[PDB]
RNA sequence: GUGGUUUAAUUCGAUGCAACGCGAAGAACCUUACCUGGUCUUGACAUCCACGGAAGUUUUCAGAGAUGAGAAUGUGCCUUCGGGAACCGUGAGACAGGUGCUGCAUGGCUGUCGUCAGCUCGUGUUGUGAAAUGUUGGGUUAAGUCCCGCAACGAGCGCAACCCUUAUCCUUUGUUGCCAGCGGUCCGGCCGGGAACUCAAAGGAGACUGCCAGUGAUAACUGGAGGAAGGUGGGGAUGACGUCAAGUCAUCAUGGCCCUUACGACCAGGGCUACACACGUGCUACAAUGGCGACUACAAAGAGAAGCGACCUCGCGAGAGCAAGCGGACCUCAUAAAGUGCGUCGUAGUCCGGAUUGGAGUCUGCAACUCGACUCCAUGAAGUCGGAAUCGCUAGUAAUCGUGGAUCAGAAU
């Protein structure tokens, strides 16, 4: 939820600021994301797909 | 004509509480607005409340009903039934 | 004492020449015990009928993988070059029957497009 | 009494760098047990030579990863000097 | 009906491959699909010089790029500019930092690969084709070699009707997977159709 | 899968053999190309020009998403004399694209008669000619196989051979193998140790009808000895002059033809898994070398990062909960199935056979009602070799059982 996603704010709670945790800049999954991109595995994809990430490529075989 | 492949529509904020509450089992009742969601497994046990537009009805998820929007078992209009109304 | 190997499909079976009775021990096992009930047992002691040992000779055998049909065939051969050690004349004689020969024919999967994996798929009179 | 196993991909470099190793501690050193070829672990892959149709095709690749040994024993001081300083074979993994 | 690549065939034996590098499991496929990009300029940007093969080698993070021409007159251009021009160009493709080399080939008529340039170039133009193959044949022919074939189908002359024109000297053998043909095949765009260039060079038994 | 039927519409092509798990070597929004509704733009993709702020990053509001609106961190670099390269965004201009149709317009590739098999050429002769002869005739053979006579005489592809896998043997090498031989042994090659054996790899050796008897003009056929195997010992890849105007322009290439607010683009939702019937192609159907229960002994080639998953615990379970190790010729997928030893049974619907069905339940997956795998719990039929017909097979072969891999995020009878 909008309330979930408290990681925007840089001030954390009671917590220290090792309380921060990352959430996805695209669906905000804090399952599994991809620091370097700061997206999830599902995000990573869909967006390397349509080549909106520079760089990337699917590997082949 | 249903369609989904592998892009189910979650509202991403009934999703992480619903996730949230996975912790250690599950937590009472909750409420949603946005019906467009869709019902998976991660919601099996719980009890959800969708808003007709007046109120909100406690909606036990069910692993058959899993698929299904939540809308769908939220009925809009009320008809009284005018009779018995028996089973 | 004497030594032979044999081979034969995927089976291996040592065979150790010893002058004696004429007994034979397939892995701590007499002839007829681990080949038993089997017509096909006895073309294993064909090689010492030609040179005629057998009543002579004493065997030890050490057979291993395969099925029973592979290793009566990989025994024979171990005895056959066996018996070319105790005496190098019995060439001469032992090989003009052809113990001391393997064998290919190894199974092989039947081969797509076919069905034997050796047999093609024959056409229907033109 | 040091053992030197050379591995790599392609046969060639190998025989250059081996042979090289070799020479020059045949003159310091002693003159090696002699550079052997050793078995060489192989990885095939059968992949169909054309892409649409034609499923007999299936042409063979194979990457292969030679070793040596050599082993120079009766080590001296000169013995090593002739090894640490030259070193050309790039694409040779040596072991001392 | 047809016949299995010759070049393709001959790959086990005295017939080397365009590129040759080591294996790479996860690499394989960003190598190959540049090797096929660089492919893709040297067969046009360096088509007026007789582009006969453009062999391939990949170190760590590097690429020689051998191309063999007929006249590196042109492919060097003045005073050595065109190919600073293309090293450059080319590192666009792949920031990879590439080689390059200019070895010419001795005598043309004996590149098939050439050979068929030659055919289709005046065929594109307008002139017999029996005589052209007819030269062809005999110029590789002429130069030594003992073997050469040429084929053109589609429709020539512009005729109507699609042929195929044959002609050919020496010994061919297709069948002996040894003999060791150099192939080419050289495409020809035209206004009345398409039209393929086949022609084979047999040099030497071994 | 299709016809029919039906439906607003559940994309299209393929269709006797050469259609029907066929292209989709993998459709739950993507792929899709279908449909309703909302909505954008030089715009999903190519090249280039002019232009103020211009690279770039992180947030907010609204919303189904898209999209729209809105707010805030701020330049190295090529040079100061003036500037100026790059990517990017907006405004403006010049422009893109198509599996949309035609393979009877075609290249390429492939299927098919065929891998069957002959197919052709030079010259001489015969005919006005298109062509014929050459490969006719007598005896013979598996064969134009080869002579005798002979308008014919010779020659080049096809077959065969050349390559590779499975055997005979040998040479080279071995941390695969083995007390074969000796020693130690927690008796596991495990270790010492050594290369014989097995196996791995490369090269080489070997049948050629040569020898014997019969027949024959010969080739060659038939029988026989020698020989590991013989008359192409067993098999792959490979498919000609040409055929059907065979298949494919959605693999790609290509001639012609046909569309640019839209037969373009983004997004949400509803499927591809409608019937009273009719058809084609398939799967499930009914033990006792087959199989089952227990026990136990051998292989090769591959695969594994969030994945292969040891081991433990729950379940006659799948697979979970937990969790070690390897990143991998040192951990795992693995148990190889069968065999080998032992027992059951001999046709009684009897624990034989396991379908079907009810209940409980794990999981891969964002999902599995229609489409799952597996199995706990219970039920437990058809059968005792099954109407008209019909299919594969000949020696380690048939029938039968289990395993691996290519395609692949993932559903591989």
């Amino acid at each position: 939820r909008w309330n979930a996603v408290l990681k925007l704010q840089t001030l954390p709670r009671d917590s220290s600021p090792s309380r921060q945790r990352n959430r996805c800049r695209q669906t905000g999954r804090p399952h599994g994301f991809l620091r370097k991109f700061g997206l999830s595995r599902i995000k990573v994809r869909e967006a390397a797909m349509r080549g909106e990430i520079p760089g990337l490529k699917k590997a082949s075989w | 004509p249903r369609s989904l492949k592998k892009g189910p529509f979650i509202d991403l904020h009934l999703l992480k509480k619903v996730e949230k509450a996975v912790e250690s089992g599950d937590k009472k009742p909750l409420r949603t607005w946005s019906r467009r969601s869709t019902i998976f497994p991660n919601m099996i046990g719980l009890t959800i409340a969708v808003h007709n537009g007046r109120q909100h009805v406690p909606v036990f998820v069910t692993d058959e009903m899993v698929g299904h929007k939540l809308g769908e078992f939220a009925p809009t209009r009320t008809y009284r039934g005018h009779a018995a109304d028996k089973k | 004492q004497y030594y032979g190997t044999g081979r034969r499909k995927s089976s291996a079976a040592r065979v150790f020449i010893k002058p004696g009775n004429g007994k034979i021990v397939i892995n701590q096992r007499s002839l007829e015990q681990y080949f038993g009930r089997e017509t096909a047992r006895m073309v294993v002691r064909q090689p010492l009928e030609l040179v005629d040992m057998v009543e002579k000779l004493d065997l030890y055998i050490t057979v291993k993988g395969g099925g029973i049909s592979g290793q009566a065939g990989a025994i024979r051969h171990g005895i056959t070059r066996a018996l070319m050690e105790y005496d190098e004349s019995l060439r001469s004689e032992l090989r003009k029957a052809g113990f001391v020969t393997r064998d290919a024919r190894q199974v092989e999967r039947k081969k797509v497009g076919l069905r034997k994996a050796r047999r093609r798929p024959q056409f229907s009179k033109r | 009494r040091i053992r030197i196993r050379l591995k790599a991909f392609d046969h060639r470099l190998i025989d250059q760098a081996t042979a090289e190793i070799v020479e020059t501690a045949k003159r310091t050193g002693a003159q090696v047990r002699g550079p052997i070829p050793l078995p060489t672990r192989k990885e095939r892959f059968t992949v169909l030579i054309s892409p649409h149709v034609n499923k007999d095709a299936r042409d063979q690749y194979e990457i292969r990863t030679h070793l040596r040994l050599v082993d120079i024993v009766e080590p001296t001081e000169k013995t090593v000097d002739a090894l640490m300083r030259l070193d050309l074979a790039a694409g040779v993994d040596v072991q001392i | 009906g047809q016949k299995v690549h010759p070049n393709g065939i001959r790959l086990g034996i005295v017939k080397p491959w365009n590129s040759t590098w080591f294996a790479n499991t996860k690499e394989f496929a960003d190598n190959l699909d540049s090797d096929f990009k660089v492919r893709q300029y040297l067969t046009k940007e360096l088509a007026k010089a007789s582009v006969s093969r453009i062999v391939i080698e990949r170190p760590a993070k590097s690429i020689r790029v051998t191309i063999h021409t007929a006249r590196p007159g042109i492919v060097i251009g003045k005073k050595g500019e065109d190919v600073e021009k293309l090293r450059k160009v080319v590192a666009d493709i792949a920031g990879v930092p590439a080689q390059i080399n200019i070895a010419e080939v001795r005598k043309p008529e004996l590149d098939a690969k050439l050979v068929a340039d030659s055919i289709t170039s005046q065929l594109e133009r307008r002139v017999m084709f029996r005589r052209a193959m007819k030269r062809a044949v005999q110029n590789a022919m002429r130069l030594g070699a003992k073997g050469i074939k040429v084929e053109v189908s589609g429709r020539l002359g512009g005729a109507e009707i699609a042929r195929t024109e044959w002609y050919r000297e020496g010994r061919v053998p297709l069948h002996t997977l040894r003999a060791d043909i150099d192939y080419n095949t050289s495409e020809a765009h035209t206004t009345y159709g398409v039209i393929g260039v086949k022609v084979w060079i047999f040099k030497g038994e071994i």
